[PDB]
Protein backbone atom coordinates (compact mmCIF):
# COMPACT_ATOMS: atom_id res chain seq x y z
CA UNK A 1 0.00 0.00 0.00
CA UNK A 2 1.88 3.09 -1.25
CA UNK A 3 -0.91 5.33 0.05
CA UNK A 4 1.28 7.17 2.56
CA UNK A 5 4.91 7.33 3.69
CA UNK A 6 4.73 5.41 6.96
CA UNK A 7 6.72 2.66 8.66
CA UNK A 8 3.87 0.54 10.06
CA UNK A 9 3.16 -0.91 6.60
CA UNK A 10 6.77 -1.60 5.58
CA UNK A 11 7.31 -5.04 4.05
CA UNK A 12 10.31 -7.08 5.15
CA UNK A 13 11.83 -4.91 7.87
CA UNK A 14 15.09 -5.45 9.75
CA UNK A 15 14.83 -6.32 13.44
CA UNK A 16 17.83 -4.11 14.32
CA UNK A 17 19.11 -5.58 17.58
CA UNK A 18 22.27 -4.54 19.41
CA UNK A 19 25.21 -6.97 19.41
CA UNK A 20 25.80 -7.22 23.15
CA UNK A 21 24.26 -8.75 26.27
CA UNK A 22 24.95 -6.60 29.35
CA UNK A 23 23.58 -9.04 31.92
CA UNK A 24 26.31 -8.25 34.46
CA UNK A 25 25.91 -9.73 37.93
CA UNK A 26 28.10 -9.69 41.05
CA UNK A 27 30.82 -12.34 41.32
CA UNK A 28 33.68 -11.59 43.72
CA UNK A 29 34.49 -14.66 45.84
CA UNK A 30 36.81 -12.76 48.22
CA UNK A 31 36.80 -15.55 50.79
CA UNK A 32 37.54 -18.20 48.17
CA UNK A 33 40.28 -15.92 46.80
CA UNK A 34 41.95 -15.44 50.21
CA UNK A 35 41.89 -19.07 51.44
CA UNK A 36 44.30 -21.25 49.44
CA UNK A 37 44.38 -24.84 48.23
CA UNK A 38 45.08 -27.95 50.33
CA UNK A 39 44.05 -30.77 47.98
CA UNK A 40 43.33 -34.01 49.85
CA UNK A 41 42.49 -37.64 49.09
CA UNK A 42 39.75 -38.77 51.50
CA UNK A 43 36.88 -36.93 53.19
CA UNK A 44 36.63 -38.26 56.77
CA UNK A 45 39.79 -36.96 58.49
CA UNK A 46 40.21 -34.21 61.11
CA UNK A 47 42.76 -31.70 62.41
CA UNK A 48 43.40 -32.74 66.04
CA UNK A 49 42.65 -29.61 68.02
CA UNK B 1 14.35 44.42 12.81
CA UNK B 2 16.96 46.29 14.83
CA UNK B 3 18.47 43.30 16.63
CA UNK B 4 16.43 40.32 15.47
CA UNK B 5 17.57 40.97 11.90
CA UNK B 6 16.14 38.24 9.69
CA UNK B 7 12.81 37.48 11.37
CA UNK B 8 12.48 33.94 10.02
CA UNK B 9 16.10 33.00 10.74
CA UNK B 10 15.86 34.35 14.29
CA UNK B 11 12.62 32.47 14.90
CA UNK B 12 14.18 29.30 13.50
CA UNK B 13 17.15 29.60 15.86
CA UNK B 14 14.67 30.11 18.70
CA UNK B 15 12.81 26.96 17.66
CA UNK B 16 16.10 25.06 17.55
CA UNK B 17 16.91 26.06 21.12
CA UNK B 18 13.33 25.19 22.10
CA UNK B 19 13.48 21.70 20.61
CA UNK B 20 16.85 21.07 22.25
CA UNK B 21 15.41 22.08 25.63
CA UNK B 22 12.32 19.94 25.03
CA UNK B 23 14.53 16.94 24.26
CA UNK B 24 16.62 17.50 27.38
CA UNK B 25 13.36 17.64 29.34
CA UNK B 26 11.65 14.62 27.77
CA UNK B 27 14.66 12.31 28.07
CA UNK B 28 14.39 12.82 31.86
CA UNK B 29 10.59 13.10 31.96
CA UNK B 30 8.22 10.25 32.82
CA UNK B 31 6.95 9.39 29.36
CA UNK B 32 5.61 5.88 28.77
CA UNK B 33 6.25 3.72 25.72
CA UNK B 34 3.04 4.05 23.71
CA UNK B 35 2.65 2.62 20.21
CA UNK B 36 0.10 0.72 18.15
CA UNK B 37 2.28 -2.38 18.64
CA UNK B 38 1.96 -4.24 21.94
CA UNK B 39 3.15 -7.83 21.36
CA UNK B 40 3.90 -7.70 17.60
CA UNK B 41 6.84 -5.31 18.03
CA UNK B 42 9.15 -7.03 15.55
CA UNK B 43 6.71 -9.22 13.58
CA UNK B 44 8.62 -8.55 10.36
CA UNK B 45 6.76 -11.30 8.51
CA UNK B 46 3.17 -10.31 9.28
CA UNK B 47 4.00 -6.69 10.18
CA UNK B 48 0.83 -6.27 12.26
CA UNK B 49 -1.79 -7.13 9.61
CA UNK B 50 -4.33 -5.17 11.67
CA UNK B 51 -2.83 -1.78 10.79
CA UNK B 52 -2.83 -1.50 7.01
CA UNK B 53 -6.16 -1.00 5.26
CA UNK B 54 -7.02 2.41 6.69
CA UNK B 55 -3.66 4.20 6.22
CA UNK B 56 -4.79 6.83 8.76
CA UNK B 57 -5.05 4.91 12.06
CA UNK B 58 -1.56 6.08 13.05
CA UNK B 59 -1.18 6.84 16.76
CA UNK B 60 1.22 9.17 18.57
CA UNK B 61 4.60 7.48 18.97
CA UNK B 62 5.77 8.02 22.56
CA UNK B 63 9.22 6.78 23.56
CA UNK B 64 10.12 5.10 26.83
CA UNK B 65 11.55 7.51 29.37
CA UNK B 66 14.19 7.17 32.08
CA UNK B 67 11.68 6.64 34.90
CA UNK B 68 10.04 3.93 32.77
CA UNK B 69 13.19 2.08 31.70
CA UNK B 70 14.62 2.24 35.24
CA UNK B 71 12.65 -0.73 36.60
CA UNK B 72 9.30 0.94 37.23
CA UNK B 73 6.70 -0.55 39.57
CA UNK B 74 3.42 0.53 38.02
CA UNK B 75 1.79 3.28 35.99
CA UNK B 76 -0.13 6.15 37.62
CA UNK B 77 -2.55 6.48 34.73
CA UNK B 78 -0.11 7.55 32.03
CA UNK B 79 3.10 8.27 33.93
CA UNK B 80 5.31 6.11 36.12
CA UNK B 81 4.20 6.01 39.75
CA UNK B 82 6.03 8.29 42.20
CA UNK B 83 4.40 6.73 45.28
CA UNK B 84 5.39 3.04 45.20
CA UNK B 85 8.74 1.27 45.21
CA UNK B 86 9.61 -1.01 42.33
CA UNK B 87 9.85 -4.80 42.51
CA UNK B 88 12.82 -6.86 43.64
CA UNK B 89 15.61 -7.85 41.28
CA UNK B 90 15.56 -11.65 40.79
CA UNK B 91 19.37 -11.78 40.84
CA UNK B 92 19.67 -10.24 44.32
CA UNK B 93 17.35 -8.30 46.57
CA UNK B 94 17.42 -4.88 44.93
CA UNK B 95 14.90 -2.04 44.60
CA UNK B 96 16.32 0.53 42.18
CA UNK B 97 13.11 2.61 42.50
CA UNK B 98 12.38 3.82 46.03
CA UNK B 99 10.06 6.40 47.55
CA UNK B 100 11.94 8.35 50.20
CA UNK B 101 11.03 8.27 53.89
CA UNK C 1 -11.19 -35.35 -18.72
CA UNK C 2 -14.90 -34.88 -19.42
CA UNK C 3 -15.33 -36.24 -22.96
CA UNK C 4 -12.25 -38.46 -23.13
CA UNK C 5 -12.85 -42.01 -21.81
CA UNK C 6 -13.82 -41.43 -18.18
CA UNK C 7 -12.08 -44.56 -16.89
CA UNK C 8 -8.42 -43.53 -17.07
CA UNK C 9 -6.72 -41.22 -14.58
CA UNK C 10 -4.38 -38.92 -16.47
CA UNK C 11 -4.02 -35.98 -18.80
CA UNK C 12 -6.51 -35.17 -21.55
CA UNK C 13 -6.12 -33.27 -24.83
CA UNK C 14 -3.18 -30.91 -24.86
CA UNK C 15 -3.89 -28.70 -21.86
CA UNK C 16 -0.13 -28.52 -21.27
CA UNK C 17 -0.30 -25.65 -23.76
CA UNK C 18 -2.96 -23.93 -21.64
CA UNK C 19 -0.70 -24.37 -18.61
CA UNK C 20 2.29 -22.92 -20.47
CA UNK C 21 0.12 -19.99 -21.53
CA UNK C 22 -1.00 -19.35 -17.95
CA UNK C 23 2.67 -19.44 -16.96
CA UNK C 24 3.71 -17.02 -19.71
CA UNK C 25 0.95 -14.68 -18.50
CA UNK C 26 3.01 -14.27 -15.30
CA UNK C 27 6.60 -14.15 -16.58
CA UNK C 28 7.18 -17.65 -15.23
CA UNK C 29 10.08 -18.40 -17.61
CA UNK C 30 10.09 -22.16 -17.09
CA UNK C 31 11.92 -24.58 -19.39
CA UNK C 32 11.61 -27.96 -17.65
CA UNK C 33 8.80 -30.49 -17.21
CA UNK C 34 8.36 -33.72 -15.26
CA UNK C 35 7.05 -36.84 -16.97
CA UNK C 36 5.57 -38.84 -14.09
CA UNK C 37 6.27 -42.15 -15.91
CA UNK C 38 2.71 -43.39 -15.40
CA UNK C 39 1.77 -40.44 -17.65
CA UNK C 40 4.62 -40.77 -20.16
CA UNK C 41 2.32 -42.35 -22.75
CA UNK C 42 0.57 -38.98 -23.00
CA UNK C 43 3.78 -37.21 -24.02
CA UNK C 44 4.54 -40.13 -26.34
CA UNK C 45 1.17 -39.87 -28.11
CA UNK C 46 1.26 -36.07 -28.23
CA UNK C 47 2.78 -36.49 -31.71
CA UNK C 48 -0.05 -38.79 -32.83
CA UNK C 49 -3.63 -39.86 -31.96
CA UNK C 50 -4.99 -37.01 -34.13
CA UNK D 1 6.36 -8.91 -3.61
CA UNK D 2 4.15 -8.20 -6.61
CA UNK D 3 4.12 -5.18 -8.94
CA UNK D 4 0.46 -4.25 -9.51
CA UNK D 5 -2.99 -5.71 -10.15
CA UNK D 6 -4.77 -3.77 -12.92
CA UNK D 7 -4.18 -0.53 -14.81
CA UNK D 8 -6.86 -0.39 -17.53
CA UNK D 9 -8.16 3.14 -18.09
CA UNK D 10 -5.79 5.79 -16.72
CA UNK D 11 -6.96 8.82 -18.71
CA UNK D 12 -7.34 11.81 -16.40
CA UNK D 13 -7.63 15.59 -16.44
CA UNK D 14 -4.95 18.26 -15.97
CA UNK D 15 -6.50 19.14 -12.59
CA UNK D 16 -7.21 15.75 -11.00
CA UNK D 17 -5.45 16.56 -7.73
CA UNK D 18 -8.19 15.41 -5.35
CA UNK D 19 -6.79 12.47 -3.36
CA UNK D 20 -4.72 9.31 -3.72
CA UNK D 21 -2.63 6.85 -1.73
CA UNK D 22 -1.38 3.27 -1.46
CA UNK D 23 -0.04 0.75 1.06
CA UNK D 24 1.50 -2.72 0.86
CA UNK D 25 2.99 -4.63 3.82
CA UNK D 26 5.74 -7.23 3.94
CA UNK D 27 5.08 -10.63 2.37
CA UNK D 28 7.34 -12.93 4.38
CA UNK D 29 5.50 -16.26 4.29
CA UNK D 30 7.36 -18.97 6.20
CA UNK D 31 10.26 -21.42 6.43
CA UNK D 32 10.32 -24.74 8.28
CA UNK D 33 13.82 -26.27 8.44
CA UNK D 34 12.69 -29.90 8.34
CA UNK D 35 14.68 -32.64 10.10
CA UNK D 36 15.26 -36.33 9.42
CA UNK D 37 15.82 -39.42 11.58
CA UNK D 38 17.68 -42.68 10.99
CA UNK D 39 19.13 -45.10 13.56
CA UNK D 40 20.84 -48.50 13.68
CA UNK D 41 21.46 -50.67 16.74
CA UNK D 42 23.58 -53.58 15.52
CA UNK D 43 25.27 -55.70 18.18
CA UNK D 44 28.92 -56.79 18.39
CA UNK D 45 28.55 -60.47 17.45
CA UNK D 46 27.02 -59.44 14.12
CA UNK D 47 29.71 -56.84 13.46
CA UNK D 48 32.32 -59.53 14.15
CA UNK D 49 30.74 -62.35 12.12
CA UNK D 50 31.02 -62.77 8.35
CA UNK E 1 17.08 -24.39 -3.79
CA UNK E 2 18.06 -26.42 -0.74
CA UNK E 3 18.83 -24.91 2.67
CA UNK E 4 20.74 -27.61 4.55
CA UNK E 5 21.21 -26.15 8.02
CA UNK E 6 24.13 -27.97 9.64
CA UNK E 7 25.23 -30.81 7.34
CA UNK E 8 24.54 -34.39 6.28
CA UNK E 9 26.76 -36.23 8.75
CA UNK E 10 26.95 -39.45 10.76
CA UNK E 11 27.53 -39.70 14.50
CA UNK E 12 27.96 -42.40 17.13
CA UNK E 13 26.14 -42.54 20.46
CA UNK E 14 26.93 -44.25 23.74
CA UNK E 15 27.32 -48.00 23.38
CA UNK E 16 25.79 -50.50 25.80
CA UNK E 17 25.90 -54.14 26.86
CA UNK E 18 27.29 -55.28 23.50
CA UNK E 19 25.28 -52.76 21.47
CA UNK E 20 26.36 -50.06 19.03
CA UNK E 21 24.38 -47.05 17.81
CA UNK E 22 24.77 -44.75 14.82
CA UNK E 23 22.64 -41.85 13.57
CA UNK E 24 22.62 -39.21 10.83
CA UNK E 25 19.99 -36.56 11.67
CA UNK E 26 20.19 -34.33 8.61
CA UNK E 27 18.35 -31.00 8.80
CA UNK E 28 17.31 -29.56 5.43
CA UNK E 29 14.59 -27.50 3.78
CA UNK E 30 13.36 -26.06 0.48
CA UNK E 31 12.57 -22.51 -0.59
CA UNK E 32 10.60 -21.35 -3.62
CA UNK E 33 10.86 -17.98 -5.36
CA UNK E 34 7.67 -16.06 -6.19
CA UNK E 35 5.05 -18.85 -5.84
CA UNK E 36 3.45 -17.69 -9.09
CA UNK E 37 6.40 -19.08 -11.06
CA UNK E 38 5.90 -22.89 -11.18
CA UNK E 39 2.97 -24.63 -12.81
CA UNK E 40 1.04 -27.67 -11.59
CA UNK E 41 -1.64 -29.67 -13.39
CA UNK E 42 -3.48 -32.34 -11.42
CA UNK E 43 -5.18 -35.19 -13.29
CA UNK E 44 -8.86 -35.95 -12.69
CA UNK E 45 -10.91 -38.72 -14.26
CA UNK E 46 -14.08 -36.64 -14.12
CA UNK E 47 -16.28 -34.32 -12.10
CA UNK F 1 28.08 -22.34 33.58
CA UNK F 2 28.07 -23.45 29.94
CA UNK F 3 28.99 -20.07 28.46
CA UNK F 4 28.64 -20.72 24.73
CA UNK F 5 26.62 -17.79 23.27
CA UNK F 6 25.73 -20.29 20.55
CA UNK F 7 21.92 -20.55 20.89
CA UNK F 8 21.24 -16.84 21.45
CA UNK F 9 21.76 -15.45 17.93
CA UNK F 10 22.04 -11.91 19.27
CA UNK F 11 23.44 -10.64 15.97
CA UNK F 12 19.94 -10.13 14.49
CA UNK F 13 21.33 -9.14 11.11
CA UNK F 14 19.21 -7.68 8.31
CA UNK F 15 17.68 -9.49 5.34
CA UNK F 16 19.51 -10.16 2.07
CA UNK F 17 16.76 -8.72 -0.17
CA UNK F 18 16.85 -10.96 -3.23
CA UNK F 19 13.18 -10.23 -3.90
CA UNK F 20 11.82 -11.04 -7.35
CA UNK F 21 8.98 -9.57 -9.42
CA UNK F 22 7.39 -11.37 -12.37
CA UNK F 23 5.32 -8.62 -14.00
CA UNK F 24 6.28 -8.55 -17.71
CA UNK F 25 6.86 -5.11 -19.23
CA UNK F 26 8.32 -6.03 -22.62
CA UNK F 27 6.47 -3.38 -24.66
CA UNK F 28 7.45 -4.59 -28.16
CA UNK F 29 5.09 -2.24 -29.98
CA UNK F 30 6.38 0.73 -27.98
CA UNK F 31 9.97 -0.39 -28.54
CA UNK F 32 9.53 -0.71 -32.31
CA UNK F 33 7.29 2.29 -33.09
CA UNK F 34 9.58 5.21 -32.23
CA UNK F 35 8.97 8.64 -30.76
CA UNK F 36 8.02 12.15 -31.85
CA UNK F 37 7.52 15.41 -29.94
CA UNK F 38 4.31 17.42 -30.41
CA UNK F 39 3.49 20.88 -29.02
CA UNK F 40 -0.28 21.32 -29.30
CA UNK F 41 -2.84 19.12 -27.56
CA UNK F 42 -4.29 17.87 -30.87
CA UNK F 43 -2.34 16.46 -33.82
CA UNK F 44 -3.60 16.04 -37.38
CA UNK F 45 -2.23 14.78 -40.68
CA UNK F 46 -3.28 14.81 -44.33
CA UNK F 47 -3.31 11.78 -46.64
CA UNK G 1 21.76 -16.05 17.62
CA UNK G 2 21.72 -12.24 17.48
CA UNK G 3 23.83 -11.00 20.40
CA UNK G 4 25.77 -14.06 21.57
CA UNK G 5 27.94 -16.67 19.88
CA UNK G 6 26.20 -19.94 20.71
CA UNK G 7 23.79 -21.42 23.25
CA UNK G 8 26.41 -23.88 24.57
CA UNK G 9 29.55 -21.96 25.56
CA UNK G 10 27.39 -19.10 26.84
CA UNK G 11 25.49 -21.51 29.08
CA UNK G 12 28.70 -23.23 30.21
CA UNK G 13 30.26 -19.92 31.25
CA UNK G 14 27.09 -18.90 33.07
CA UNK G 15 26.98 -22.26 34.85
CA UNK G 16 30.61 -22.10 35.95
CA UNK G 17 30.20 -18.59 37.31
CA UNK G 18 27.07 -19.78 39.12
CA UNK G 19 29.03 -22.70 40.58
CA UNK G 20 31.63 -20.32 41.98
CA UNK G 21 28.88 -18.06 43.34
CA UNK G 22 27.04 -20.93 45.03
CA UNK G 23 30.33 -22.19 46.46
CA UNK G 24 31.03 -18.81 48.06
CA UNK G 25 27.46 -18.63 49.37
CA UNK G 26 27.65 -22.12 50.90
CA UNK G 27 31.01 -21.43 52.54
CA UNK G 28 29.57 -18.22 54.01
CA UNK G 29 26.36 -19.69 55.40
CA UNK G 30 25.04 -22.09 58.03
CA UNK G 31 25.16 -25.31 56.01
CA UNK G 32 25.40 -27.79 58.88
CA UNK G 33 26.25 -31.38 58.01
CA UNK G 34 23.58 -34.09 57.82
CA UNK G 35 25.11 -37.53 57.30
CA UNK G 36 24.47 -41.07 58.48
CA UNK G 37 28.06 -42.12 59.18
CA UNK G 38 28.72 -41.69 62.91
CA UNK G 39 32.38 -42.48 62.36
CA UNK G 40 33.92 -43.57 65.66
CA UNK G 41 36.37 -46.32 64.59
CA UNK G 42 39.00 -43.73 63.62
CA UNK G 43 42.47 -43.49 65.20
CA UNK G 44 44.22 -46.13 63.05
CA UNK G 45 41.15 -48.31 62.36
CA UNK G 46 40.02 -47.06 58.94
CA UNK G 47 36.92 -49.11 58.14
CA UNK G 48 33.28 -48.65 57.21
CA UNK G 49 30.81 -50.05 59.78
CA UNK G 50 28.45 -52.81 58.66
Amino acid sequence: NPTLFVSYDQNGKKLSFANWISVLSPQDTPFVSMTGKESINQTIFSWQT
Amino acid sequence: NYGRGRELMYQLEKKGKEIKRDLEKILLSGQARTDVLADQYLTNSAADPAVAGLNDTHAARKTGAFQFLCAHGGLAGGVVDKTKNGPADPDTGAVTVKVAQ
Amino acid sequence: NASNPTTNIGFDEADIFDMTLQLYTAGSEADIIMINPAHAKIFAGLQENT
Amino acid sequence: DALASVDGNNAHVEGSRAEDGEMKPTVIKSNVTQILRKVVRVSDTANTTA
Amino acid sequence: TQMVLRAPKRTELAKDGSYEKWMIEMEVGLRHRNPYASGVLFTAAGK
